[PDB]
């Protein structure tokens, strides 16, 4: 249970991967809208699990930090790069042009399947390395994904709020500044002056 | 002439057709209420429409209604 | 300098997509929002001579039915979006 | 000019009259 | 049968009454005699050609009177010391002073001076002649010509639409938005370049020779290889003198912002990039609906998918295609309201941003519209919600419309209505107590005890877009900004430049004054809005008459039972709120006009102090501008501002006529009538002559129109008269 | 006997009535199966007419 | 200095109209005697007038070009004493005078002819019901809580 003495909603039995009974808006009493949630939910953990590999790596090897990354594109004339090197192909109008066509197949290859277990375990041809042969493990296995899969939107989530405070500074700088002195770095002069 | 109607809701208690200034209402036979009563408007070429009727009728809403309609040299009570 | 001869080959990325990717879509959308009508009753059906569709000009003979105003449209949009980018360049 | 002199007169007394006596021989019609 | 031939029962009245009855019914096909809805329809389109028609016939009629008896030709060579002449005057009743008096401008006779501005459009647009003018009014008679015959055709039976024609909505709605939006500001810009930007630049475009000279100096070509850019080279300099050829550039297509600094009004070719581009947006939006094709949208699917799973708005949108197709009055109503909001932003939009040159500076001009427009706004803006009244007590079925959008509107009319009385009283008490407040400061000689406000968030707002006159520096106004930054090599200079100029109406100074007449004016909008909803939800019935459908939209009362039923149908509460719609534009147009008049004078400061008590109002805006227009004609003489006292008089007269009806009922005056029939019939030589039709007194709702049109017109006049008159008689 | 009991509280369900959606308290009944409208109720509020009595069908009534 | 605005004790224009005042007043004190009683009255004026203008330097007001104090009613915290801590007491005073009036309206309902307790106020049951409307935010809150405010 999300808070231990409050009463479950009625259509959370906690049979589901990851139900804990969190809903107290009650934005998922339509069975139709509930179904499409999980999915939802779904996406945005995985799409947030890729981000934060992606988010500390470049950043811990001296590369500049994630918002470094796009003021070249601002420029005319900027050209991307890749591990100190130059792309050829790192012009603004090329990059687009890719980057909506390629997606723009695989979305709509993903809205297609009418299944809805399919929408959010496929199976099939992503499991090349058979983990679903166990039914058994396999519950705990989901119950798995679904708990790093909100704790990496929390971490997100952290990331993007602490920019904000702190403008030009990385998520790691921000971990060095507040491991020198701990007691006056952290978030209380912020939320007071 | 103007339109009088009458609805089943009457109880015949007689206040419409004394309280009339020209002659159209009357009461005529009928069962369906304890007085057995019920009122009539056989002459509505003679009405005027002060709707002296619907300010005597006891119950909620009217049981005699009275609609304005074509207007003629008697309903406009010209003595010219 | 880009060529305008060449930037207008958007028509037909966007003919490729129209009718290799998004045909079923717009196919299915197409089926399921039917002819308008007035109560009950399409416009044709309902009196009005001047809304019958145009059966003629919808039979083609392409194999999946690729049809002469899905070819306008789409190549409608490929020529927006091309002029599009050849006027914002060049500033 | 000299039209002002004669359009002024004609659509301010001629006309209005005629119009209303035909308007009120048409009101005052019957069959 | 007689007059009326559509209403039997009227004919066969005995009285007067048949013929006050026969002329106010004519135009209400609903209820004629054996009506069908395709009878409806193809009177309604008639109608419709006939009013084309009459609006052509209007134009061409201007035009002709402005070529024969004005003085445009002089006026292009000195339009700021030259006033317009509208029309000649042959009044048989002047006297000699008369005649003098009027004898302006450079005119032979007494002639008037015109407050239109069409001379400063036609001058803007190209029109530089009088044989322009001649040609103008040739084509717009020809216009109405072809009116009348494509209105009479369609009457004939083999040219007769049937209704499922009339009921076509998605092709109507896509040929419209494609062609008679599109299409027409297509052609606009292509007028505006090919002929007005030469015309400015002192170039001599028309029919005979505008195949042989190129609107640009490159042709079409940069626009097939989309270097577009090409277009917007060498634009007019600073220096630019409007009419000839000094200073003048070669581009066509800007985005310069701002003003010319010579007419003070918009660019040339800023409004031709403007109707290109709305162009091109409404040509791509007319495609949008399904037609013969097999490709589009349908609305009624449209609608019928646009329900919330939640249930919180009962079944949506279901079943209002049909409700809206099969109503006429829902459209009327749909069509009236978005025609009076346009008509509020033309208004308000037309005096702060001027596009016609030279029309900035002409002070009498610019009121004239702006309360011209307001007015007939504000007229429309009642229609809308009268025809929605109209709509429900005639066209609703609540059947069809179970559990709807519209049919949940009339489940919680209560609480509409008592938010609306709550929000309308509390504006109310605190905005006349207020002024009361500061009235009774100053009568005590003690005016540091007022309660003034500051309108901080308006202040905010204008910082926001630029003006410096208050250090707030947010966004535009913070060089630092991205919104600043974004738009600071486009069109932010000039508009910089024109927002921080304070002799324009861009933006104005704001203060206490303007916070409380802001006020009173969303008050006034709020009981007239709480009157016309009141009014529209109640038509199907009520408490006191369940019944009220029964009885039709117009109707005088239920008699005196039940303590008394006056004024208890829905057209008594449309005739209730055209007050308040007049007290509201009363108060908008003075708060305009004192504004403008004390910014245009120098004197700015008058208004800002003494704008925030009531006795100031009446002390330095009526009192004192009102001297020249009681002067007009005097025991010593008289000047040309007599006929505006006149008209002042005569709206004062008719105003107070309605009085009369307004007030004093009818059975005071059938009796009166009675005794004089008797008089006629007993006087000798007078009783052989009689009467065909009964004298009898103006019903009871006649006699409230006949005071309601008294009321406006002695408003509408008076307040013209004075208005025009006071700005003429100071600024010419 | 026909419909509710004497001195029982009945609310009303006839639209165009003054009491619509409120209370009253039945004070006799007409056994008479020809009587249209055998149920009398008054009603503690006067309508727009000073009276607080009214007679109504088995059909617009109902036990609260 | 919000909106452009000046204080009042800087501002030259609040000087000029407190001058203004007093030249006016003292030129109607010349045509009496000084023990006279209107002479009394006039330089109570006066001193009333310095007072309040004193007064009004010293609270921190805003005047504007024309010399005259503005209000700034956005929130901020150097101007809460004109529009916000006054507003909170009428709304307290509005508030118990609701609750009270209310609860009396309640507490008759039951009678038998409660129409006749409306026009002939009952003394003691409203003096006993006068003291309770101190506390009514609390009550009408738990009321709300309840769901019994509203009727059902
Ligand atoms: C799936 C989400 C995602 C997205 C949108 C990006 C996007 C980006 N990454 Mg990246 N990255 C990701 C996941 C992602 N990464 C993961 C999971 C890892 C761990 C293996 C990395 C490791 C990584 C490195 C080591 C570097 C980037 C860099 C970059 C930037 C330019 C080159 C590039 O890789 O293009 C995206 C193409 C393929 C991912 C670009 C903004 C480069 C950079 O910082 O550019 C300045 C760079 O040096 N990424
Ligand atoms: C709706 C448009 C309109 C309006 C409001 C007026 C209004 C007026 N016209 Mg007029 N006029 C119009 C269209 C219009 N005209 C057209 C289309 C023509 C034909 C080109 C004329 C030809 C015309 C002449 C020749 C004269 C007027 C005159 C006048 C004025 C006196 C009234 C009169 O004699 O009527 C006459 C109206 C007509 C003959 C129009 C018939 C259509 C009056 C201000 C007179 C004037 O200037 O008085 C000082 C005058 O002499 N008008
Ligand atoms: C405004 C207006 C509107 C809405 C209409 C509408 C109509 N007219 Mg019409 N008409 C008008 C003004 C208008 N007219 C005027 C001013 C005249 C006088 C010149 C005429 C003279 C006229 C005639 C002589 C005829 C019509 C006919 C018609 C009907 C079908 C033909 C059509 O337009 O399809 C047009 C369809 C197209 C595909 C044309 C597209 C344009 C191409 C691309 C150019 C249609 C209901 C016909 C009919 O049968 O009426 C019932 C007919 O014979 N009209
Ligand atoms: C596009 C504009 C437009 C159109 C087409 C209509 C059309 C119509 N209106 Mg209407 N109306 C409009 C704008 C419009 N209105 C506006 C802006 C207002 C607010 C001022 C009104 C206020 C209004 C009222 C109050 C009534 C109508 C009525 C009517 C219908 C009958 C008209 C009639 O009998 O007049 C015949 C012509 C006259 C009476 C002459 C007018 C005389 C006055 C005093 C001015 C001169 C007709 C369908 C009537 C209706 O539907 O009755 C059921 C009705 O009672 N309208
Ligand atoms: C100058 C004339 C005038 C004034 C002051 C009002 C004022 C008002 N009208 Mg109104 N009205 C007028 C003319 C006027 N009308 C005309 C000519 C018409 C056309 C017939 C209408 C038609 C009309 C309609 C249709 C409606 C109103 C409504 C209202 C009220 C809503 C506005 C508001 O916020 O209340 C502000 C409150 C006040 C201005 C009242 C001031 C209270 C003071 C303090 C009274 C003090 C009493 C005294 C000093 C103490 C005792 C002393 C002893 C001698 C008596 C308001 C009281 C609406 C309404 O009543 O519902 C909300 C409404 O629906 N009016
Ligand atoms: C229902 C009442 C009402 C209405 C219709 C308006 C309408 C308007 N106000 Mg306004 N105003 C109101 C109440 C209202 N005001 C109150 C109570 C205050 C004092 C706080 C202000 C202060 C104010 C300023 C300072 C300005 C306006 C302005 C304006 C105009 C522009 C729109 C805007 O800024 O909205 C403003 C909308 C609001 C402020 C919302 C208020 C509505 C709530 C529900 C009232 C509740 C009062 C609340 C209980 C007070 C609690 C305070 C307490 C903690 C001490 C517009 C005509 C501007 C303008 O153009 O002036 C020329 C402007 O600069 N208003
Ligand atoms: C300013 C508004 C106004 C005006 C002009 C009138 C005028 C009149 N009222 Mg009156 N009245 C008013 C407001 C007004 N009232 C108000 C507010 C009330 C309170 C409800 C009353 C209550 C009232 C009562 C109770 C009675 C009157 C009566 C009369 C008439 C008196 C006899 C007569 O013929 O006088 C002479 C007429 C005039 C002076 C008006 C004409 C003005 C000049 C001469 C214009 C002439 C133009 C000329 C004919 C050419 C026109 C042609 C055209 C093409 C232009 C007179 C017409 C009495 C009546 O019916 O008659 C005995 C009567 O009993 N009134
Ligand atoms: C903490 C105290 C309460 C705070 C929230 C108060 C509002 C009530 C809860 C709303 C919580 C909520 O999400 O309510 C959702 C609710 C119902 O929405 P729908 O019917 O579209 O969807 C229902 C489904 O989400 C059920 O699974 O209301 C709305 O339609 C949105 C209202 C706000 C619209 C805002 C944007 C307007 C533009
Ligand atoms: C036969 C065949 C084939 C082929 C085909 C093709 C190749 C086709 C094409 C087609 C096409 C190729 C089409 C096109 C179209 C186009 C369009 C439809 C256009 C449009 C346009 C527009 C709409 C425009 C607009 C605009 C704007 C917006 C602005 C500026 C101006 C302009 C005017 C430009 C194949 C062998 C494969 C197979 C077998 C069969
Ligand atoms: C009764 C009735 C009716 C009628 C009604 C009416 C008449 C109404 C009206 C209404 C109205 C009359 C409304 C209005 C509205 C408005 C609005 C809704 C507005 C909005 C605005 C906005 C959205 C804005 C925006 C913006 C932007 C975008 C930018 C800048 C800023 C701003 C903010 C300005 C009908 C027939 C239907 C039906 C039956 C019944
Ligand atoms: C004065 C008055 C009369 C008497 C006035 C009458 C009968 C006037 C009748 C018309 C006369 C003959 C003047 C007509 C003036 C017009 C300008 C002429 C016709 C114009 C056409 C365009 C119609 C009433 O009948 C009445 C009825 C109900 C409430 C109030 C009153 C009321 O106040
Ligand atoms: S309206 Fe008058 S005249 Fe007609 S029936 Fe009723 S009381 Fe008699
Ligand atoms: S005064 Fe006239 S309108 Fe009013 S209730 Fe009596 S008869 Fe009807």
């Amino acid at each position: 249970h999300w808070m231990p003495g409050e009463p479950r909603p009625a259509y959370l039995d906690g049979s589901a991967p990851g139900d804990f009974g969190f809903d107290p808006l009650g934005l998922g009493e339509v069975p139709a809208n509930l179904e499409r949630y999980k999915e939802s939910e779904l996406i945005h953990c995985r799409w947030a699990m890729l981000a934060v590999p992606g988010i500390l790596v470049p950043e811990a090897l001296g590369y500049g930090n994630w918002v470094k990354a796009q003021e070249w594109a601002a420029l005319p004339g900027g050209q991307a790069t890749y591990l100190g090197n130059p792309v050829p192909w790192g012009t603004l109008p090329t990059i687009l042009a890719i980057e909506f066509l390629a997606i723009a197949f695989v979305e709509h290859q993903r809205s297609m399947e009418k299944d809805p277990e399919k929408k959010k375990y496929p199976g099939g041809a992503f499991d090349p390395l058979g983990y679903s042969k166990d039914p058994k493990k396999l519950e705990e296995l989901k119950v798995k994904e679904i708990k790093n899969g909100r704790l990496a939107l929390l971490a997100f989530v952290g990331f993007c709020v602490q920019q904000s405070a702190y403008p030009g500074t990385g998520p790691l700088e921000n971990l060095a500044t507040h491991l020198a002195d701990p007691w006056h770095n952290n978030i209380g002069d912020i939320v007071i002056p | 002439s103007h339109s009088v109607k009458i609805y089943d809701t009457c109880i015949g208690c007689t206040q419409c057709v004394r309280a009339c200034p020209t002659d159209v209402l009357e009461m005529i036979p009928w069962d369906g209420c304890k007085a057995k009563q019920i009122a009539s408007a056989p002459r509505t070429e003679d009405c005027v429409g002060c709707k002296r009727c619907e300010s005597a009728c006891p119950t909620d809403f009217l049981s005699v209604r009275v609609y304005l309609w074509h207007e003629t040299t008697r309903s406009m009570g010209l003595a010219y | 300098l880009s060529p305008s001869i060449v930037i207008s080959l958007s028509t037909g990325l966007s003919l490729f997509l129209g009718r290799f990717v998004f045909f079923n879509f717009q196919r299915e959308n197409v089926a399921k929002q039917g002819l308008p009508e007035q109560n009950g009753k399409t416009h044709f059906e309902a009196g009005d001579d001047r809304a019958k569709e145009y059966v003629s000009l919808l039979k083609s003979n392409d194999p999946i039915g690729f049809n002469i105003v899905d070819v306008l449209a789409w190549g409608s949009i490929g020529h927006i979006v091309a002029y599009y980018i050849l006027a914002t360049s060049s500033n | 000019n000299n039209l002002p002199s004669i359009f002024v007169p004609l659509v301010g007394l001629v006309f209005p009259a005629i119009a209303m006596a035909s308007l009120f021989l048409h009101i005052q019609k019957n069959k | 049968l007689r007059f009326p031939r559509f209403s039997q029962g009227l004919a066969q009245d005995p009285t007067t009454r048949r013929i006050w009855f026969g002329i106010a019914t004519a135009h209400d096909f609903e209820s004629h005699d054996d009506i069908t809805e395709e009878r409806l329809y193809q009177n309604i389109f008639a109608s419709h050609f006939g009013q084309l028609a009459i609006i052509f016939l209007w134009t061409s009629g201007n035009l002709f009177h402005v070529a024969w008896q004005g003085n445009f030709e002089t006026w292009v060579q000195d339009p700021l010391h030259v006033r317009p002449i509208a029309h000649a005057i042959w009044d048989p009743h002047f006297g000699q002073p008369a005649v003098e008096a009027f004898t302006r401008g450079g005119a032979l006779g007494p002639v008037n001076i015109a407050y239109s501005g069409v001379y400063q459009w036609w001058y803007t647009i190209g029109l530089r002649t009088n044989e322009d003018l001649y040609t103008g009014a040739l084509f717009l008679l020809f216009l109405s010509a072809l009116s009348l015959i494509g209105g009479w055709l369609h009457l004939q039976p083999k040219w007769k639409p049937r209704v499922s024609w009339f009921k076509n909505a998605e092709s109507r709605l896509n040929h419209h938005l494609s062609g008679l939006f599109g299409v027409s500001s297509l052609a606009w810009t292509g007028h505006l370049v090919h002929v007005a930007i030469p015309a400015s630049r002192g170039e001599y475009v028309r029919w005979n020779n505008f195949l042989n000279v190129l609107p640009h100096p490159q042709g079409l070509g940069p626009l097939f290889t989309g270097q577009w850019n090409l277009y917007a080279q060498n634009p007019d300099s600073s220096s630019h003198l409007f009419g000839t050829s000094q200073g003048s550039g070669t581009a066509i297509l800007t985005l310069l912002g701002g003003f010319h600094p010579q007419t003070q009004s918009l660019w040339l070719t800023d409004m031709a990039h403007h109707h290109l581009a709305i162009a091109i947006l409404f040509l791509i939006a007319g495609h949008m609906y399904r037609t013969n094709f097999g490709i589009g949208h349908s609305i009624k699917d449209l609608l019928e998918a646009h329900i919330p799973p939640g249930g919180r708005l009962g079944r949506g949108h279901k079943g209002l295609y049909d409700t809206i197709n099969n109503s006429i009055h829902f459209q009327l109503g749909l069509a009236l309201a978005s025609l009076g909001v346009i008509t509020s932003l033309v208004a308000q939009h037309m005096y702060s941003l001027p596009a016609y040159a030279f029309i900035a500076q002409d002070f009498t001009t610019q009121a004239a519209l702006y309360t011209h427009h307001q007015y007939i706004a504000g007229f429309i803006m009642t229609g809308a919600f009268a025809h929605g009244a109209i709509f429900f007590i005639r066209d609703y079925n609540p059947e069809q419309n179970e559990d709807n959008v519209l049919a949940r509107m009339l489940d919680h009319k209560e609480a509409i209505i008592s938010h609306l009385s709550w929000a309308s009283l509390f504006l109310g008490f605190h905005t006349l107590g207020l002024y009361v407040h500061n009235d009774v400061m100053l009568a005590f000689g003690t005016p540091e005890k007022q309660i003034l406000i500051e309108p901080i968030f308006a202040q905010w707002i204008q910082s926001a877009h630029g003006k410096t006159s208050y250090g707030f520096d947010v966004l535009l106004s913070s060089t630092s900004g991205p919104a600043f930054n974004a738009g600071r090599s486009i069109w932010l200079p000039g508009w910089l430049n024109a927002i921080n100029e304070n002799s324009n109406s861009l933006f104005l100074t704001i203060g206490p004054g303007d916070f409380l007449v802001h006020h009173a004016i969303a008050l006034g909008l709020h009981t007239t809005t709480l009157i016309l909803v009141k009014g529209a939800l109640d038509a199907r019935g009520s408490k006191l008459m369940p019944d009220k459908k029964d009885f039709g939209y117009s109707f005088p009362c239920d008699g005196p039972g039940r303590g008394g039923t006056c004024d208890i149908s829905a057209w008594d509460a449309f005739y209730l709120a055209v007050f308040w719609m007049l007290n509201t534009i009363g108060w908008v147009t003075f708060y305009w006009h004192w504004k403008h008049i004390t910014l245009w004078q120098g004197n700015v400061s008058q208004f800002n102090e003494s704008s925030t008590y009531l006795m100031g109002w009446l002390r330095d805006y009526l009192w004192l501008n009102s001297s020249q227009l009681i002067n007009g004609y005097n025991p010593f003489g008289m000047n040309s501002l007599s006929v505006w006292a006149w008209m002042f008089l005569f709206g004062h007269l008719v105003w107070a006529t309605g009085f009369m009806f307004l007030i004093s009922w009818r059975g005071y005056w059938q009796e009166l009538i009675e005794t004089l029939a008797w008089a006629h019939e007993r006087t000798p030589l007078a009783n052989l002559i009689r009467w065909k039709d009964k004298p009898v007194a103006l019903s009871i709702v006649q006699a409230r129109l006949v005071g309601l049109a008294h009321f406006s017109v002695g408003y509408i006049f008076t307040y013209a008269a004075f208005l025009i008159a006071s700005t003429s008689g100071k600024f010419g | 006997p026909i419909g509710p009991k004497r001195g029982s509280k009945v609310k009303i369900l006839r639209r165009e009535s003054y009491w619509f959606k409120n209370v009253g308290s039945v004070v006799a009944v007409d056994q008479d199966p020809k009587t249209r409208y055998p149920v009398v109720v008054r009603f503690a509020k006067v309508n727009y007419a000073n009276i607080s009595t009214n007679n109504y069908a088995l059909d617009e009534v109902e036990e609260v | 200095d919000i909106s452009g605005l000046t204080p009042c004790k800087d501002s030259k224009q609040f000087a000029k109209r407190e001058k203004q005042q007093i030249k006016k007043l003292e030129s109607s004190l010349k045509l009496y005697a000084p023990e006279s009683a209107p002479a009394l009255a006039l330089n109570a004026q006066i001193e009333k007038t310095k007072r309040r203008f004193d007064n009004y330097g010293k609270y921190g007001l805003l005047c504007g070009s024309d010399g005259l104090p503005h209000l700034i009613v956005n929130g901020d915290q150097r101007h809460w004493g004109e529009f916000i801590t006054p507003g909170i007491l009428f709304l307290y005073i509005a508030g118990w005078i609701g609750w009270v009036g209310r609860s009396y309206l309640i507490a008759i309902s039951g009678e038998k002819k409660p129409a006749m307790k409306e026009i002939i106020i009952d003394v003691p049951l409203a003096s006993r019901i006068i003291f309770r409307g101190f506390i009514w935010p609390v009550a009408a809150y738990r009321e709300f809580l309840n769901g019994d405010l509203i009727a059902k």
